[PDB]
RNA sequence: CGCGGAGCCUCGGUUGGCCUCGGAUAGCCGGUCCCCCGCGGGGUCCGGUGCGGAGUGCCCUUCGUCCUGGGAAACGGGGCGCGGCCGGAGAGGCGGCCGCCCCCUCGCCCGUCACGCACGCCGUUCGUGGGGAACCUGGCGCUAAACCAUUCGUAGACGACC
RNA sequence: CAAGCGUUCAUAGCGACGUCGCUUUUUGAUCCUUCGAUGUCGGCUCUUCCUAUCAUUGUGAAGCAGAAUUCACCAAGCGUUG
RNA sequence: CCGCGGCGGUGCGCCGCGACCGGCUCCGGGACGGCUGGGAAGGCCCGGCGGGGAAGGUGGCUCGGCCGAGUGUUACAGCCC
């Protein structure tokens, strides 16, 4: 498709998603992954913690401030995984990463946009229901976030707000349906021509 | 809790594969992914057919569990699936997809128009309902 | 007054892994994800279109700033509804992950 | 041997006649393979173990499909088997509940792959035989086996996870 | 091998009224109300008996290791029913050679306060969980009574004080002192 | 800030979509007669949808111009039309909602005529008052600090800093 | 694996005759790199890593009563001197 | 000079079209042979001969409004195999 993408990270699989993101970043499409705390990983909680802590020990001995940067926020963690699936030594790879953009929680502009979901990276689909897991949120915490608590309380504040809109939008649809029935004999030979070639049945 | 109990005789619509978009009586279950399947009046031979390529309907019928064509010819024929299907909500939103793909550029120009004025005659009433909802609030 | 030029991205030029072959480009047309799907896009003209700095002539027009390498879709490219297209000049790599504009006007309906 | 989906390339063959013995015996094996050219080759592997018989000293008389007498009717295929494990070489009763002898072993060859990492070139079929209702031992099979037999297809994933490669709607899996 | 079906009916008494929100069972009888979620185990919980007579847990396309769990859900439900009808009572009798283990409950249940286990100056404190009413008994000498509706909660809490009271760097063959569970039962027996 | 006239250059694009939460061996919506809470929220009952039709397989809006002279539709839209009160802060940047002036009468059917009919041909159409860099009009505001030199040392190689 | 010791008792602790491995802090083989020559032994100082845990934290063992002691686990956090 | 008549060479620069042919890569159709003179199936029936699951059955038990639903057993056919 065209235009800016917004993907809602919750319920996705950390790398399975990131491969799909990274393909479309390289095709010039602007992606914005949101809510990366929610993003989740196969294998049990600890497994991947233990696997992260393995990362943290990897560190340039003779000076570490050069050595690998083990970013702690889920946004950043995922970025990393996307980035490893780009050719980021090269100009198109860095130009690619710039087309990506990644947040923890869901911010201004992106609260206020409908937003999509990659079923082929989606956990309920890709995984078996009898298998264990981490949320990159909790993983990120036990590795050195400072901001699981904050991005909780803000998202609760956003959810409460978004619910108002959902309910007002719910109330307009109830008006649409009641107003179809309150005018169904001066649109009763247009609605006809809709339902004849499929539209609206 | 489920409501569709893959019996001897759940009518199943074949989602896809060689016989896509046809109804099929599950005669009998072979295995944990394969049935012995047959769609007499929908034109589908008694053959094996997997549960992955078929979705299933609220309808049942009552041949017994290795009945032989003539007997599933009936039980389909009365009970009458091919009329009861077509009064369903499946059949009418299938046979709508159908009719969009099957739509000439002319048809589409008409709809463009027919919609527009529908969507105005619907809108002016919604505006008027909020006027009455605001005067009710007063 | 709209598309005509139907939307497509230029993905890479046809390549092995430690080689690449710059005649044939690989064209990712929008709304076409199968090799069954794509038999329309065969034969169609396409255009990587730009502007660049100096003015250049324009048939049915005054000299504009726009230029085009001007090509043609040869055949499909693997299961997923990618397409191979070879333009008259080779494509300039700058274009990787940009538009090209696959038309209708050598239609075969 | 490899596979595809197997077929009953049944075969008979004599040990070609010498001056001393002019009418040597003939023998149908239910060689049981993917085409002719191997199912030919596979009796002679097999006969050369049993008889003192060989590709030089023989002839195939008849090779041809035996093709199912009851392929719309579900059936309880047993199979006095023999294989070669990494350790030794081992006999098996096994049951597949397909509706067609060949497809029934087509299963078996795919399970011996999976349940034992046994490749076809190691396996030997002693003999398949369809079995009645009773005289089935394997509870796996011994359940499909009833009249009022009953399923739902509980946690049905979507495939077509790339038609809409993305969407707004999250999927569903209760149906 | 996957087993086509396994199931089990729990026989619910006339006192109690279970009402399952999808998978989440809530149980209310005389004593109180309990709740628990089986939003893991993945089974089909039907309430088939009209008036209200049966919980039936299904399991359905299940291999061996989930077939196990049919019966475990079936249990935490009986175990709830017994809890909200009768209610449980774990008794735990303190044990010693010498220094008298000196218990004193300190809000209602909640704080179980233990001076002098083995002459130790540090006064062990132990919280109970919510809904667990500890109390020092009578009709017996060195003996606590942990009352509650929830088995889970009542027996961590036994175990918390049973484990808070452990000796170190000794023979625990010899040093058989501490507080430990003597009798798992109920408040009302019927 | 507004609204004016030329011109280097750097490019990508070529309707929008203005929104719940999450479940997945379940959900969606309606309506409450009834009950509790703060027009709403929670509850209970019933009625609908649930290979989903207040379906991202989705919805919307239109796309050669105006004439004039019928029907269907009729107060819709506009003048960078103009003031006030909102609501929105996670890295807001946007909505929203009220007076008054002038102007216009547009969606769908139809008649009825018209618009350089360029004489089969290409970068056609817009987001475009793009981004940025140079210069011609009015009104209102503006009206330095930094570094050196000096001094001090709280600091010192010089540099740095108080 | 296991015949034994361990009052008794295989296996608390041990453990023969056998047998399967690692490891490269021992020496050998080897001669692949260097002979337009890479400074050839020790000591001092100074970092860092490993665990093949001597201490200490938390633990499971004992033929652990205490005291004292060895067997083992996570464990390399800080110790290892004149 | 006007013919751009007929012949021979080209194209200033950007282009587009057509029909033969070679090689390819595809896509629609339609007809036949064989075979255990193919297995299988269908329909029509008919007249027979047998066996198993299992009944428009019967029966023990359950759940619901005699009927409907569940389980349990002998097995004839008023189902089917
Ligand atoms: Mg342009
Ligand atoms: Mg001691
Ligand atoms: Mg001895
Ligand atoms: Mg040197
Ligand atoms: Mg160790």
């Amino acid at each position: 498709e065209g235009q800016v993408l917004v993907l809602d990270g919750r319920g996705h699989l950390l790398g399975r998603l990131a491969a799909i993101v990274a393909k479309q970043v390289l095709l010039g499409r602007k992606v914005v992954v949101v809510r990366c705390e929610g993003i989740n990983i196969s294998g049990n909680f600890y497994r991947n913690k233990l696997k992260y802590l393995a990362f943290l020990r990897k560190r340039m001995n003779t000076n570490p401030s050069r050595g690998p940067y083990h970013f702690r926020a889920p946004s950043r963690i995922f970025w990393r995984t996307v980035r490893g699936m780009l050719p980021h030594k090269t100009k198109r790879g860095q130009a690619a990463l710039d087309r990506l953009k990644v947040f923890d929680g869901i911010p201004p502009p992106y609260d206020k946009k409908k937003r999509m979901v990659v079923p082929a990276a989606l956990k309920v689909v890709r995984l078996k229901p009898t298998r264990k897991f981490a949320y990159l949120g909790r993983l990120a915490h036990e590795v050195g976030w400072k901001y699981q608590a904050v991005t909780a309380t803000l998202e609760e504040k956003r959810k409460e707000k978004a619910k108002i809109h959902y309910r007002k939008k719910k109330q307009l649809m109830r008006l649409r349906k009641q107003a179809e029935k309150n005018v169904e004999k001066k649109i009763d030979r247009f609605t006809e021509v809709l339902k004849t070639h499929g539209f609206l049945v | 809790v489920f409501r569709r109990f893959v019996e001897v005789g759940r009518v199943a619509y074949v989602s896809f594969g060689p016989h896509a978009g046809k109804l099929v009586a599950i005669v009998d279950v072979i295995d944990q992914n394969r049935a012995l399947v047959d769609g007499p009046c929908t034109q589908v031979r008694r053959q094996a057919m997997p549960f992955k390529c078929m979705q299933l309907t609220d309808f049942i019928l009552k041949f017994p569990h290795s009945a032989r064509q003539k007997y599933v010819r009936k039980a389909w024929e009365k009970a009458d699936i091919n009329a009861k299907w077509a009064a369903t909500r499946w059949a009418k939103k299938i046979e709508a997809r159908e009719k969009k793909a099957k739509m000439t550029d002319f048809d589409r120009y008409k709809v463009m128009k027919a919609r527009k004025m529908r969507n105005r005659l619907i809108k002016l009433e919604v505006k008027k309902l909020q006027k009455a909802a605001l005067l009710k609030a007063s | 007054s709209g598309r005509l030029w139907s939307k497509a991205i230029f993905a890479g030029y046809k390549r092995g892994l430690r080689n690449q072959r710059e005649h044939t480009a690989l064209l990712k047309i929008e709304g076409v994800y199968a090799r069954d799907e794509t038999e329309f896009y065969l034969g169609k003209r396409c255009a990587y279109v730009y502007k660049a700095k100096n003015n250049t002539v324009t048939p049915g027009g005054k000299p504009n700033k726009t230029r085009v390498i001007w090509g043609k879709v040869t055949r499909a490219h693997g299961n997923s509804g990618m397409v191979r297209a070879k333009f008259r000049s080779n494509l300039p790599a700058k274009a990787i992950g940009h538009r090209i504009r696959v038309m209708l006007y050598p239609s075969r309906i | 041997k490899a596979s595809g989906t197997l077929r009953e390339y049944k075969v008979v063959g004599r040990c070609l006649p010498t001056p001393k013995c002019r009418t040597p015996p003939l023998y149908r094996m239910r060689i049981f393979a993917p085409n002719h050219v191997v199912a030919k080759s596979r009796f002679w592997y097999f006969v050369s173990q049993l008889k003192k018989m060989k590709k030089s000293s023989g002839e195939i008389v008849y090779c041809g499909q035996v093709f199912e007498k009851s392929p719309l009717r579900v059936k309880n295929f047993g199979i006095w088997l023999r294989y070669d494990s990494r350790s030794g070489t081992h006999n098996m009763y096994r049951e597949y509940r397909d509706l067609t002898t060949a497809g029934a072993v087509t299963q078996c060859y795919r399970d011996m792959g999976a349940r034992h990492r046994a490749r076809a070139h190691s396996i030997q079929i002693m003999k398949v035989e369809e079995i009645a209702a009773s005289k089935c031992r394997r509870p796996a099979v011994k359940q499909f086996h009833d009249s009022k037999i009953k399923f739902p297809l509980p946690h049905r994933v979507l495939r077509r996870q790339h038609k809409p490669r993305f969407t707004t709607k999250r999927p569903n899996t209760f149906f | 091998m996957k087993t086509i079906l396994s199931n089990q009916t729990v026989d619910i008494p006339e006192n109690v009224d279970i009402t399952l929100k999808g998978r989440t069972v809530i149980v209310k009888g005389p004593r109180g109300t309990l709740r628990r979620d089986f939003n893991h185990i993945n089974v089909e919980l039907s309430l088939l008996g009209k008036k209200k007579k049966r919980l039936r847990v299904d399991k359905w396309w299940g291999n061996r290791k989930e077939l196990a769990t049919v019966r475990t859900i079936c249990s935490h439900v009986q175990n709830m029913i017994k809890g909200v009808t009768l209610g449980f009572r774990y008794k735990m009798r303190s044990v010693y050679a010498h220094f008298p283990i000196n218990v004193v409950i300190q809000e209602n249940g909640s704080l179980v306060e233990i001076r002098n286990f083995l002459g130790e100056k540090y006064i062990r404190r132990v919280r109970m969980r919510p809904g667990v009413a500890c109390s020092v008994s009578q009709a017996q000498k060195d003996e606590l009574i942990l009352e509650g509706n929830d088995i889970e909660l009542v027996s961590n809490s036994a175990a918390l004080i049973q484990q808070a009271t452990t000796v170190k760097n000794k023979d625990i063959r010899k040093f058989l002192d501490g507080i430990y569970v003597s009798e798992k039962g109920t408040v009302q027996q019927a």
